[PDB]
């Protein structure tokens, strides 16, 4: 009865169901986990907000189409405006998460295509300028939930003002190594013949116990379309991709007043 | 003869009957019956359903 | 005093009550009994009794005693001898039997009937008959074919003088009811010559038979009401 | 016995997946708030006391509204004022028949209750000595009244409460008295078999429930003769379903009614409002 | 191996095959059974013909089309002209049967549509004239196995003598109420995405332990389209309904001459 | 089921109960409770108040 295929997830008041899942993966084998006496950090009792914050928030859906070359979203970013998440996100200093990630893209069995779903961590990407190195303005490395997209070709600007964003380069996975390789990261494919959904369980990876999330993403998600978006009766045809993450084991250290972050 | 039961509790407990009459449709109303089976309208299947397993294997 | 709260009913006279009250005539000692023959303890004791049916209450003979014996005689006729629903408490002929009587008493009835026919040709008179019991809801029996298709004995005239059908129960419902009703209808009693009477010369050659009803130790009675066979004027 | 208490569950990351099935089975969903949501140990102390069988039909309801006069009758029609017969039913009124037809089949024992009021129908005709009521049950086979003082009032063997004005309202239980081993609150059929190329008139015979039903007739008077003022009586009939079994769950009515069937009445088969949008809170 | 979707139901000398099932519903959860020495009425020793009469009768198909608005059975009524099942019937004053009921409706995967497949104790239905009520012919009311439609639309008739026939209005069931809660009856559903047949087994179901089948049906069958049957290359495409049912511990008593009710 | 219980003393002596109800709400008055716990209203300081002691030492 039971079946690699068929998954259900309850996190707080929020649920998902899969028919046509691959498993699923728990990045480097390890399950997220509060923060242990023995390797704590911050001395503060922490606040651990538990099913207010560590449930599954949906982000807008994104049109896979023949052309498209790819989205890229960063943890905690993409939901630093979601919920009590984003609330207790930003109200303290410091912040540590892990994350069931669970993407969506159904079809047809007469559509094909494969996304390659990737968790980088420390997902660093190439600015847009060749006058400067390292030349990303905060808002452009954080665009929250809408996060961005890929292309396949390289301009950078003629002023460095004008460059001050990612050079999401897809075969160099915006960072100046081959796109072949990202499958060393933790990852799902979903192909549209034997899937509909990825689902990835990741844990708080860093150098530190705890970190300032208003300064710091621990993970990317990257989503590649590695075989395009192909139908038949009509190759414009658009499918959406939908991304839902749950925070999970989150603590937070550092209250104090609000952060608001710089939007321009 | 007199049957002693529970009462109903209220804001804060027994009581006390006796039957008057020879015929049983005299009595007052039947006992409180907590008796329920709501599988055979709910779920009145020949094969068992584990809800944690798909429905259609 | 005792704090008591009427409730409802509280003063009414219901016919049907079974109350205790007190007695005009305290203290007073009945007559002693004695034994007397024939002591009756329920109403269905005499409805085992037979009586009998009168089946031939035809124009001329309803209301005489010639009501009561069932024309027979040697010419072998195909026509049934009698036919009368199974209706024990409504039918015309079935009502003022003594089991009919006792049934206008009462709402619903259940249990077999036994009828049960005594030859009273002579002795020197020879015949088979076909005593048949067909349940309701297909085409009444006009015809010995159909009517030997139901429950049906054949009945050999001879030195036993007298025949048993039993109309058993076989009834949807657990209770009939004690009026003419589609509903609980009983079905069909008929009579056929099996053979024919036979006579020598020198005797009778139509005679009589005399037709009883009686209920089984199966039949009950309830809801007692009040009867439509007796009235006065106001 | 109390409703469910809800366990004390964090979330899941799992092959399980009860938040999908399949109705298709005819099974209804079965997942509760644990499978899909975390949730805390609450403990429920609450019962489902009042919505067990015996409570939800455990009320005297009003099923007929029956009148009756006494005053010098000099007419046929007027005659015919100083007593009432009813054919016994629960079909007369709503509330208790769109109770009970929740239910296919039902047994119970029925108390049965008498509100019993009175007016003068004029000023200028005296006074009227306080009055006392015969109801006498008619069983079916029971002969019936053709006047308020013929025989059948001397009740032998029908059952008859004498009621007396002002007094409690009178009160009564009845058995479960139905021929089958429960009642029928709908009957898919018919009271005979209509047969091939008989005689019997099938233009004018009906269907259901109405040509097997048969609870009898009661009969009310009152058993004063005249007085000069003449009053009106309205005899309010209540019955309560106790020692309650019911079989066969039913949708419940949802238009009104138009008779003692099913039927429904053409100007009133529309029993929804439209919202203004499938997005309305 | 064993599959909820994969059911053989043999009785007599019948069998049927499903390779989409969903599962199989036991009305009240009750087997039908013979009638016990403890419940029994007729004293008459009863007739259980067995294998001649409880075995799989198929009735005439129905087509479903866009705009079929359902379709509606009594039994024994359906199976009163079958086989020996039928002969007993008419034979007998008395019977009692219970009926494995299965309904078959196979498309595509392509195709999409619902049937709600509901078995109804005492499906009692409104008349079709307003000057009388409870006004129905046994003929209009005993169809057999052609059974009747549903309509979206109720006009009754302006002459009493013409409207003897059930206003069979689907969204009141034909009786008032509303067919949404048509599933506290004994059902299944067949949704053609997911199966090709409903199967429900009956238990004897009347407040009698047996009753006379030419004057009373103790069960309605209804077929309601839920969803209305859709094609995207031919919306005026039509697909086979067939209804095959078996009798279960038929029991009759009461035997005589044959009943032959009146056809006009 | 009667309860026997002591009456309030008069002018100078038990009585008995019995409920004639299936609900606690049809009983007649609660029993004398004499309970109290004036400190919750008239002293409800976190730290004890020795009389005999100063209140502010
Ligand atoms: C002088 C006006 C008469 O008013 C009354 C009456 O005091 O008598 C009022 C009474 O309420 C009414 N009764 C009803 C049932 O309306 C009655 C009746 O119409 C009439 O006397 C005979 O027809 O007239
Ligand atoms: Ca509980
Ligand atoms: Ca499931
Ligand atoms: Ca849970
Ligand atoms: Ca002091
Ligand atoms: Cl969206
Ligand atoms: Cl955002
Ligand atoms: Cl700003
Ligand atoms: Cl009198
Ligand atoms: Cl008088
Ligand atoms: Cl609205
Ligand atoms: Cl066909
Ligand atoms: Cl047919
Ligand atoms: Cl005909």
């Amino acid at each position: 009865g039971y079946s690699d295929r068929v998954r259900q997830i309850t996190l707080g008041n929020s649920t998902i169901t899969t028919q046509e899942a691959a498993n699923a993966v728990v990045a480097y084998g390890e399950w997220p986990s509060y923060l242990d006496d023995k390797e704590a950090n911050p001395i503060d009792a922490p606040t651990e907000p538990d099913v207010s914050s560590n449930r599954f928030y949906t982000l807008d859906s994104v049109q896979w189409k023949s052309t498209s070359r790819g989205w890229w979203w960063k943890l905690p970013d993409a939901l630093k405006d979601m919920g009590m998440f984003g609330q207790n996100m930003y109200y303290h200093y410091l912040g540590r998460s892990g994350y069931t990630v669970h993407v969506q893209c159904n079809a047809s069995k007469f559509h094909q295509g494969a996304l390659g779903v990737f968790a980088i961590p420390e997902y660093v990407m190439a600015c847009n300028t060749e006058a400067k190195t390292s030349y990303v303005s905060y808002v452009n490395a954080n665009p929250g939930e809408k996060g961005g997209v890929f292309d396949n070709a390289y301009n950078p600007s003629a002023e460095a003002s004008e460059g001050r964003k990612f050079a999401a380069l897809d075969y160099l996975l915006g960072c100046g190594v081959l796109a072949g390789n990202a499958f060393v990261y933790p990852h799902q494919i979903i192909n549209l013949r034997t899937n509909n959904s990825a689902t990835l369980v990741l844990p708080y990876v860093n150098s530190l116990a705890i970190d300032c999330m208003a300064k710091h993403n621990n993970w990317g998600l990257v989503i590649l379309p590695l075989c395009k978006l192909d139908y038949a009766p009509n190759s414009s045809t658009e499918i959406p991709i939908t991304v839902t993450i749950a925070p999970m084991f989150t603590e937070f250290n550092g209250l104090r007043n609000i952060t608001v972050p710089a939007t321009q | 003869g007199a049957q002693v039961s529970s009462q109903k509790v209220g804001a804060h407990v027994n009581y006390t009957t006796i039957n008057y009459y020879k015929d049983s449709a005299s009595n007052a109303a039947s006992k409180l019956d907590f008796s329920q089976d709501p599988s055979k309208f709910t779920e009145p299947v020949k094969d068992i359903m584990i809800k944690t397993a798909p429905a259609l294997n | 005093g005792l704090p008591t709260m009427l409730t409802p009913g509280s003063s009414q006279f219901l016919t049907s009550d079974d109350f205790q009250s007190p007695c005009a005539l305290p203290n007073f000692d009945v007559t002693p009994p004695i034994h007397i023959p024939g002591e009756v303890f329920n109403m269905m004791e005499l409805a085992e009794i037979d009586s009998m049916i009168p089946m031939n209450s035809v124009t001329g003979k309803a209301n005489t005693m010639e009501m009561y014996p069932i024309p027979l005689d040697d010419k072998g006729s195909a026509t049934p001898i009698f036919s009368i629903s199974l209706s024990p408490a409504s039918d015309k002929r079935l009502q003022y039997t003594m089991l009919g009587e006792i049934l206008n008493y009462y709402t619903h009835w259940t249990g077999s009937l036994r009828f049960t026919f005594l030859f009273c040709g002579s002795m020197m008179a020879t015949g088979k008959i076909l005593l048949s019991y067909s349940p309701p809801g297909a085409k009444p029996p006009t015809t010995r074919k159909d009517a030997m298709l139901g429950t049906h004995i054949i009945w050999d005239l001879g030195l036993q003088s007298s025949c048993t059908m039993l109309a058993p129960w076989i009834s949807n419902t657990v209770y009939r009811r004690c009026i003419k009703d589609d509903f609980t209808e009983g079905g069909y009693i008929t009579c056929f010559y099996q053979t024919r009477i036979v006579v020598p010369s020198g005797t009778p050659t139509s005679m009589f038979m005399l037709a009883f009803v009686s209920a089984c130790p199966d039949f009950s009675v309830r809801l007692l009401r009040d009867t439509n066979h007796i009235s006065q004027r106001t | 016995p109390t409703a469910q208490s809800t366990p004390l569950t964090s979330g899941v990351n799992s092959q399980e997946v009860p938040a999908l099935t399949a109705v298709e089975t005819g099974a209804s969903g079965q997942a509760v708030p644990s499978d899909v949501i975390e949730t805390r140990h609450v403990v429920n102390y609450k019962t489902r006391s009042e919505s067990t069988l015996e409570s939800f039909f455990g009320r005297s309801a009003c099923v007929t509204i029956l009148e009756v006069e006494n005053f010098n009758a000099t007419t046929d029609a007027d005659r015919k004022k100083q007593f009432t017969t009813w054919a016994i039913t629960y079909t007369d009124t709503v509330q208790l028949r769109r109770k009970l037809e929740f239910f296919t089949y039902s047994r119970f024992d029925l108390e049965m209750t008498f509100v019993i009021t009175e007016r003068y129908y004029a000023s200028n005709t005296g006074h009227a000595r306080n009055q006392v009521y015969q109801l006498m049950y008619i069983p079916p086979g029971a002969p019936r009244p053709t006047a308020w003082d013929d025989y059948t009032w001397q009740s032998s063997s029908n059952p008859s409460v004498f009621y007396t004005y002002g007094s409690a309202p009178p009160r009564m239980s009845i058995p479960y008295v139905g021929i089958a081993n429960a009642y029928s609150h709908f009957y898919d059929g018919f009271a005979r078999v209509p047969l091939k190329d008989e005689t019997v008139d099938s233009g004018d015979t009906y269907y259901g429930l109405v040509t097997i039903n048969d609870f009898g007739t009661l009969a009310v008077r009152v058993v004063n003769e005249y007085n000069p003022a003449r009053i009106t009586s309205k005899i309010r009939v209540y019955m309560k379903p106790k020692h309650v079994r019911c079989w066969c769950p039913r949708p419940p009515r949802a238009v009104p009614y138009r008779g003692e069937g099913v039927d429904f009445k053409q100007d009133s088969i529309t029993p929804l409002t439209a919202v203004e949008n499938i997005n309305t809170f």
